[PDB]
C-alpha cells in the first residue's frame, strides 16, 4: 500500500505545523500508524502514533505534550499536529504501518513498520 | 428432508482463520454432518472430546452444532479445555468446567507462519476480570492499569489490550500456530436439523 | 492415578532388535492415542512415534521411519514400539505417553496427558 505524506517547510521556534499521511480505504482502520524522524546523521526514531481504532494515540518522551496525532472522520487520513516546535525537533519525518501490535507502543521501533511515506522535511529555528 | 452436506469445509478449510479474542462461531443446521472425515483423518493432532463419542455421530441427530475456531500458539492448545487458566482461557476463550463436545487443534505452521513473521494473529493480554464460559470480547479501548484515566493516550498503566504473535516458521513448536475448531452439540424440545448420514 | 509402566530396554548392539512395552492403568486406553517419545542425555524430548485409539493411524519421526513399529493390544491396554536396525544415536532414555480421549494423532509434548518414568535404551 502507498502512503501519501505532505506538509513540513521552515517556522519558528514556538511555532506550529500539521504534517500529513493518507492510505486509501480501510487502511488506517487495519494498522497502527507510527511517525519518525530522521536528523542528518542519526538513527530514524519514533515520534508519535495512533492504534488503528482511532481511540488510542502513544508519543515518545520528547514529544508528549507538545506533539498531538488525530483522524478524519473517513479513517483515511492521519494528521500530526506540531506545536511548541524547538530546534531539536528539525529532521526528516517519515509516516508508517506496522502489522505487529505490541500491547506496550513503548517496545516499537522502525524496524516494525513498512509501507514508509516519502519523508517530508520540518526545519525550525 | 435436511438441505445438503455441513459446511465443516468451510470452517476446516478456510484460508485464514480468526484472531482468538475475536473468535468465529459458525451455527451449523439443516444439513448432513460427515464425521468420519474428521476422525479418520490422520491430519488433527488433538480430537479431544467430553461426553461425546465421535463414532456415534454419524448416527446420531441434533438440533444444532456449532463450531468455534481461531489460532493459538502449540503451548495454549491445552488452555482449550474445562477448568483451564491463562491468558486464552481467562481473556480470550472460555470452555465451560461442564463442557461437552470435541476440541480439534492441528499444526498450521504451513499456512499461518511466513519468513519475517505473521503478526496478523492477535490475542488479548490485559483484562479486569475472566471471561464467563462461551464469552467474546472485541473492545480495544485502553487498558487503565491504574486510578488515573488514560483519555486515549497509552502511557503509564495504561497500555493496549492486544498483542501479535510472532508466527516464523523456524519457531519452536510451542511458539508455532495452532488452528483450533470447538465442536459444541446442542439438543433442545424442537426439530433435528443436523443428522449424520445413516440417519 | 494414571500408571505408565515401561519395560524391554536395556543394553544392545548397532543391527540387534528391541522391542519396548508400556503396560496402562486407568487412561481409558481404548480412547487413548499412545505415544513414544526419547530424550538422548543431550537434546531435549523429541517424539518418535504415536498411534491413534484403534490402532489404524501411525505417525513416526523422518529418524526411526521405516526401522520403529508402534503397535497397540486395546484388551491388554499395552502399547509396543517394535525397534530394528538400532544404530548408535538412537540411545536414550524412551518414554511412553498418554493422550486421554483424543481420537486425533498427536506428536507434540503438551498434547500428551501422562508419562512413564523412562526407560534406558543404550546400543
Ligand atoms: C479439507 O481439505 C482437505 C484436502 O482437500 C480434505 O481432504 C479434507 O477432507 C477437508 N476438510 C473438511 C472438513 O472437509
Amino acid at each position: 500500500v502507498q502512503l501519501v505524506e505532505s506538509g513540513g517547510g521552515l517556522v519558528k521556534t514556538g511555532g506550529s505545523l500539521r504534517l500529513s499521511c493518507a492510505a486509501s480505504g480501510r487502511t488506517f482502520s487495519t494498522y497502527s500508524m507510527g511517525w519518525f524522524r530522521q536528523a542528518p546523521g542519526k538513527e530514524r526514531e519514533f515520534v508519535a502514533g495512533m492504534r488503528w481504532t482511532g481511540s488510542s494515540t502513544f508519543y515518545s518522551d520528547s514529544v508528549k505534550g507538545r506533539f498531538t496525532v488525530s483522524r478524519n472522520n473517513a479513517k483515511d487520513t492521519v494528521y500530526l499536529h506540531m506545536n511548541s516546535l524547538k530546534p531539536e525537533d528539525t529532521a526528516v519525518y517519515y509516516c508508517a504501518i506496522t502489522t505487529i501490535v505490541r500491547a506496550y507502543y513503548t517496545e516499537y521501533t522502525e524496524a516494525d513498520f513498512g509501507s514508509w511515506g516519502q519523508g517530508t522535511q520540518v526545519t525550525v529555528s | 428432508n435436511i438441505t445438503n452436506l455441513c459446511p465443516f469445509g468451510e470452517v476446516f478449510n478456510a484460508t485464514r482463520f480468526a484472531s482468538v479474542y475475536a473468535w468465529n462461531r459458525k451455527r451449523i443446521s439443516n444439513c448432513v454432518a460427515d464425521y468420519s472425515v474428521l476422525y479418520n483423518s490422520a491430519s488433527f493432532s488433538t480430537f479431544k472430546c467430553y461426553g461425546v463419542s465421535p463414532t456415534k455421530l454419524n448416527d446420531l441427530c441434533f438440533t444444532n452444532v456449532y463450531a468455534d475456531s481461531f489460532v493459538i500458539r502449540g503451548d495454549e492448545v491445552r488452555q482449550i479445555a474445562p477448568g483451564q487458566t491463562g491468558k486464552i482461557a481467562d481473556y480470550n476463550y472460555k470452555l465451560p468446567d461442564d463442557f461437552t463436545g470435541c476440541v480439534i487443534a492441528w499444526n498450521s505452521n504451513n499456512l499461518d507462519s511466513k519468513v519475517g513473521g505473521n503478526y496478523n494473529y492477535l490475542y488479548r493480554l490485559f483484562r479486569k476480570s475472566n471471561l464467563k464460559p462461551f464469552e467474546r470480547d472485541i473492545s480495544t479501548e485502553i487498558y487503565q492499569a491504574g486510578s488515573t484515566p488514560c483519555n486515549g493516550v497509552e502511557g503509564f498503566n495504561c497500555y493496549f489490550p492486544l498483542q501479535s504473535y510472532g508466527f516464523q516458521p523456524t519457531n519452536g513448536v510451542g511458539y508455532q500456530p495452532y488452528r483450533v475448531v470447538v465442536l459444541s452439540f446442542e439438543l433442545l424440545h424442537a426439530p433435528a436439523t443436523v443428522c449424520g448420514p445413516k440417519k | 492415578q494414571v500408571q505408565l509402566v515401561e519395560s524391554g530396554g536395556g543394553l544392545v548392539q548397532a543391527g540387534g532388535s528391541l522391542r519396548l512395552s508400556c503396560a496402562a492403568s486407568g487412561g481409558t486406553f481404548s480412547t487413548a492415542a499412545m505415544g513414544w517419545f526419547r530424550q538422548a542425555p543431550g537434546e531435549e524430548r523429541e517424539c518418535v512415534a504415536s498411534i491413534g485409539w484403534r490402532g489404524v493411524r501411525t505417525w513416526y519421526a523422518d529418524s526411526v521411519k521405516g526401522r520403529f513399529t508402534i503397535s497397540r493390544d486395546n484388551p491388554q491396554n499395552t502399547v509396543y514400539l517394535q525397534m530394528n536396525n538400532l544404530k548408535s544415536g538412537d540411545t536414550a532414555v524412551y518414554y511412553c505417553a498418554a493422550s486421554v480421549g483424543n481420537y486425533g494423532l498427536p506428536w507434540a509434548h503438551f498434547e500428551y496427558d501422562f508419562w512413564g518414568q523412562g526407560i534406558q535404551v543404550t546400543v
